């Protein structure tokens, strides 16, 4: 799991499945929205925060061989570190994630 | 000739040898020493009649 | 930072201040008059 | 009074007196050009074992003889296909360098290849260049010949 | 309220002497992952006439009785330092250097006479030398067991070189002391060849040498802090704390530096009637 | 883990440490002896150009290949008008050492000249040595003679 | 009563992050026409937890994201530093250094943490490699330029050495930071070589780069004095003076050493709650 | 009650220049036997605008008359220091250093202006060449002999090794500074060779030069105590210890170190309004 | 021009023209006298001192290609640095100089 | 002769005669006893002490060439440095001794 605090906009990056990311996690009106960066280079702007629906959606993205992050259950900031997590999935785990979801 | 056997020769018999020298020894003019063995794992294995 | 939302602020500066004031060890001191001797010989001995 | 290192009375006084211990131990240890001497040697890979014939003294005054290196190559000089070589044999004495870095991986393929470990500047994996010195006897005629 | 014991032990021809807490003793010690051999300065105050001359006579440095039947302790004296603490009688000490004396000086004058020794780990071998011819060709953990061997220590190698093989590993070590250089040349940075206390210790940068004697440390002197390294904090006397071994901290005012890491270097600084006693460590991350 | 240098955290605690670093560094860009192999030579004038056959090794342990050498002089043994050359060719290989100081103004006229620049013990001023190794026949007839 | 301006800043992957004079911040700068870089110690003191998580985790020292798209950035990050005096609020700032953190600490426990920073200029070449093959046989100037075009610099050459040929200057070059090193190297000690903030400079010894920039210097907080290699003094923070330029001189207590001097070496104290606010000079005499 | 002497002179183009005792002079002097040259550190206070005009424009270190009409004083000029007692005007005042200025500062700003100077002996020769060829295939005494005469030294010299062939042994020497390394080079470390004063000494570790010159020393400030080589304590100034000299040691407080030592390194802290007023010897066993 | 002082009898050295002076100036009686020094050895010994008149007389002594020396007015220690001057000349204007003189 | 004390029990360490000796003088009862060592091995235990004759008995152990001890008087631990000392004899001088005894 990723380390989260109870803060409206927040930007924390990390070292993990043989890459490193950047995520960031803000209030937008009524829902919670996400900022994912790899190797420094941008990968997607505003995707939304669902319970059981993967972050990332595409092939170019998710991987080759990369991993894929999940939240639990519809995220709020003011629940962060109790009961609301953020969970990462290296690839093999993710793949048999994807076949099991169908 | 004069050759300076060295400790953890290595030998290997083609059904997986890997067999040690136990102790040193230095070759003498006539051109054939003793030197001793001991296999490189705990189980049971035979060695070939001749070197391989 | 300062200029976050107010709650969020009030967070901070907490903590932080826990960070800056740290308890140092508590010195008490009396004044008495010693009427016998079997009181100062325990008391060198203590000290000691 | 045999003080059991080479070490000074004045060093420790100054920085520069333990600067100047310090550089000639790291000038000592590095290794060019002595003589040497050939122990074994087969005609067909062009490796010999070799025994440096300067030994160590000590503080005593004593000689501490060096030790034998193994599989060392043999130049034989030639170029474009034509080359020359000398019958060597067991006695024959000469001179060896000491290559910069680890050259065995590069002695099995014989083309680019890293170092192997980062040992540098040592006799372990150098060079052997054959000489006789003065042992001739250069006749009378060809005083002035090749 | 625990007290403290600090003992410092010399081991002279006639019997072993040590010097007890008792007295003014302070000892700074410095311990890391290299070639380079531990120091360990130590201050002592109040020696006598007697023991004065017992003691620093010893500490020659020329050579007596050439003929040298046997060796070791027939050239420099052993000193051992443990340290720890003393709580309703009951003891917890623990030993922290093995050296021997080196350098020698006289620092306060009188009325009261102290005095500055030098100490430093496996010094035996600068004069001893080597009297068993390397293997030729042969693997890196063959190589490192003769150097065990020829040193005299026990050994511990855990690497992922270890299936590697050397030409002419050693054919140039003049005395013992450069079998530790050697070993460190070959696989630098990656590896790391140390000697701690009497044990040769090879191994990668990033393993724990025993993996299940993980100390958790909760209570620092020192506020832990980011250091371009890993991280790096201080704490009062903890003898669990050795080279190599592995941390899990927790910490309150900063408490995003919460990991795994594992020992590089360390440093003490014990005194029987000063304020330090202190051990200082640096860290790395745990692979 | 590439840690984007040579450095070890136990340094930066003593300065026999740094030292011990420094001398490292210093030791590193000695240039002596290493194989070389030739890429283009002239048979008129004795100057061909040589690519070391030793790479160098990074954090990630990647081979970054060296830098190519011009007008090498090659050695040809020879004294009182008497010499010998073997027709070099490309891709032949051999040794090559380093002169002390800068040459360039010595091979302009083979005299006594000053030294051109400041540049010491490196690879760009020096001089090959042809060499076969182990590539050759030897007929069991002449297994003891020249 | 002018006030003095002092900031720090951080090229942060988000942005940069200034830290303003408000703070204690205390630095020393030393700049010398030398091939070894310059380098900046800064003492900052008082942050709190989230600015302490944002900056001393990025100093890591490691290697991440192997595939490393690009350079520069990606490895480590670039702090400037610019200091001046502001008074009824008109500003007269100047920049005095650029560089790169190398080293990370931690000086003063609880209650008020600070730390200590080593940054070193053009650190970033000592990582990145050579990707284009030096010229063969050419002049100086010609080297220079593509040393300068390889790090990335623009240059400045002016010496009585533009027109030798040199034969294979560059041919043993591992990485781009012994470029410099090569450059120095040929024609010692009269042409002098060195990088200061993102110039690269080579000229003889004893020329002015700017000859119509010559700051004259009336006001000594150092008493001058004969350094026996020209001259050496003191002054508060002047944002005019610079390195290899010229400076005109006039004195009170010792009027026998005016006249005109190049500077050599540089040295800057400043502080935003302490006392010292200076720069150090030493010069040689204008040929 | 007796006053003290300490005299600096300078040889000035015109004549002497003489600092008496009178004003604030401070002075650090190191001699070893050893090849690296002795060195002194100056302090002086209150030098007036006149003086300082004098003095502080000669220690230029460039080069003027390029014709160089002679050499020796046309580079650097030369500075002598005796100090001593003075009973009743009665004096005992003696030599104890003599070398040339090498480096200048400024150390105290106003209202008292003072500089430091720092001094070696023999520095001239790091200028003059050599132009006598050396002798090519010699013993060692003549080849001390032939060097001598190069540097221009009276020397002694009582070896064991006086009678030993060498060859070549000065074909590499490119400066008249090297002859001293090249004579300590062949004989480590049994024989010592060391420049003193004006003398060139070589001889072997523990004879004493002069054997009915032993000063016998047994008035002690500096408590002697043992040192890992022989012996070593502190006394005032003493006009008679020299280098290379013997002394006889006769103690209270550790009265089992009394015997014959021979000097091994000196060092001199004399100032003329401070405390510090004393010599400091190390000594080694006599054979 | 070279750099004088209000004493009574002072000495000045400099490096001027590539060469290195040394001169002396003192009192004697009525008039000044002067003491010229060049590369530590001396030239002469006291040269009288008058308004526009060179103080080297000898082709030996000023020049091969040296300078000379040339007082603007009579010389009085009370007035250097006001009104009296010494200066330098290097030896083409030099030479122009006493090309100048007839 | 050898540095003593007056200590009923001690021992002295010296370099003498080109070898390492250490004694042990101790009181045993009525008379003296010492200990002599060499090169770290002990030589005798208890060699009884008597003024005139030397302390090593055995030829294999006094000299092929080594030396030997001998006290004046009967050791007395009270008068050691007044009156009572012990020399040390090398072998030329041991031998003539040895020689002037009968």
């Amino acid at each position: 799991k990723i380390p989260l605090t109870a803060v409206p906009n927040q930007a924390i990056s990390f070292n993990a499945g043989s890459s490193y990311w950047k995520i960031r996690l803000y209030q937008n009106m009524d829902m919670m929205n996400a900022d994912i960066s790899r190797d420094g280079v941008i990968v997607c702007h505003g995707v939304r925060c669902f319970g059981g629906i993967p972050l990332l959606q595409y092939s170019h993205q998710y991987r080759p061989d990369y991993g894929n992050f999940v939240f639990d259950r519809d995220a709020d900031w003011t629940l962060f570190g109790d009961g609301i997590n953020l969970f990462y999935l290296d690839g093999a785990e993710f793949a048999e994630y994807q076949a099991l979801a169908t | 000739r004069s050759q300076t056997r060295i400790s953890t020769g290595s030998r290997v018999q083609t059904p997986a040898g890997a067999i040690f020298t136990v102790m040193s020894d230095v070759t003498i003019p006539a051109g054939g020493v003793a030197t001793i063995d001991i296999k490189s794992q705990e189980y049971g294995n035979i060695p070939l009649p001749v070197g391989n | 930072k300062d200029q976050t939302e107010a709650q969020v602020y009030t967070e901070a500066l907490d903590i932080d201040v826990k960070n800056g004031k740290i308890i140092q060890p508590v010195r008490l001191r009396i004044n008495a008059i010693c009427p016998d001797l079997s009181t100062v010989e325990s008391i060198m001995n203590a000290f000691n | 009074n045999i003080s059991l290192t080479s070490a000074k009375a004045p060093d420790r006084t100054r920085l520069i007196a333990a600067l100047d211990a310090r550089s000639r131990r790291d000038a000592l240890d590095f290794e060019v050009m002595i003589p040497a001497q050939v122990v074994q040697y087969d005609r067909a890979e062009n490796i010999a074992t070799i025994q440096p014939l300067i030994t160590w003294v000590d503080t005593e005054h004593n000689a501490v003889q060096r030790h034998q290196l193994v599989d060392i190559p043999v130049i034989s000089m030639g170029a474009g296909g034509f080359h020359i070589s000398f019958p060597i044999q067991q006695g024959d004495i000469g001179w060896i360098y000491a290559a910069d870095r680890d050259t065995s991986q590069f002695l099995e393929s014989l083309s680019m290849s890293k170092p192997n470990t980062g040992r540098i500047h040592k006799f372990e994996h150098g060079l052997f260049i054959p000489d006789v010195f003065r042992r001739y006897t250069i006749n009378s005629e060809d005083s002035a010949a090749m | 309220m625990k007290k403290r014991i600090l003992r410092v032990t010399f081991n002279m021809p006639y019997g072993p002497e040590v010097i007890r807490e008792d007295l003014d003793v302070r000892v700074r010690i410095m311990k890391a992952a290299l070639r380079i051999q531990n120091r360990a300065t130590m201050e002592i105050f109040g020696l006598t006439t007697q023991l004065r001359e017992s003691l620093l006579s010893q500490f020659t440095a020329w050579k007596h009785r050439q003929r040298q039947v046997g060796r070791e302790d027939e050239l420099m004296i052993k000193v051992s330092v443990e340290a720890g603490y003393s709580d309703q009688g009951r003891e917890q000490v623990s030993r922290v250097f093995v050296g021997e004396v080196a350098i020698v000086d006289i620092i306060s004058p009188p009325p009261d006479i102290g005095i500055r020794i030098q100490c430093y780990t496996r010094q035996i071998d600068r004069t001893k030398t080597i009297r068993n011819m390397p293997p030729a060709n042969t693997t890196f953990v063959k190589f490192v067991e003769w150097g065990a061997n020829e040193m005299g220590l026990n050994f511990i190698c855990d690497t992922s070189y270890n299936d590697q093989v050397l030409k002419n590993p050693g054919r140039s070590i003049t005395v013992a002391s450069a079998i530790l250089a050697s070993i460190q040349d070959m696989y630098m940075p990656d590896v790391a060849a140390f000697v701690d206390d009497d044990i040769l210790i090879v191994k990668d940068r990033d393993k724990v040498i025993r993996p299940d004697e993980v100390t958790n440390v909760n209570s620092f002197v020192g506020i832990p802090s980011w250091s371009e390294w890993g991280v790096e904090f201080q704490c009062l006397f903890e003898p669990s704390i050795r080279v190599a071994g592995g941390v899990a901290v927790e910490s309150l005012m900063n408490p995003s530096v919460n990991g795994n890491y594992v020992i590089t270097a360390l440093e003490y600084d014990l005194a029987s009637r000063d304020r330090p006693f202190y051990i200082k460590v640096m860290g790395s991350p745990a692979a």
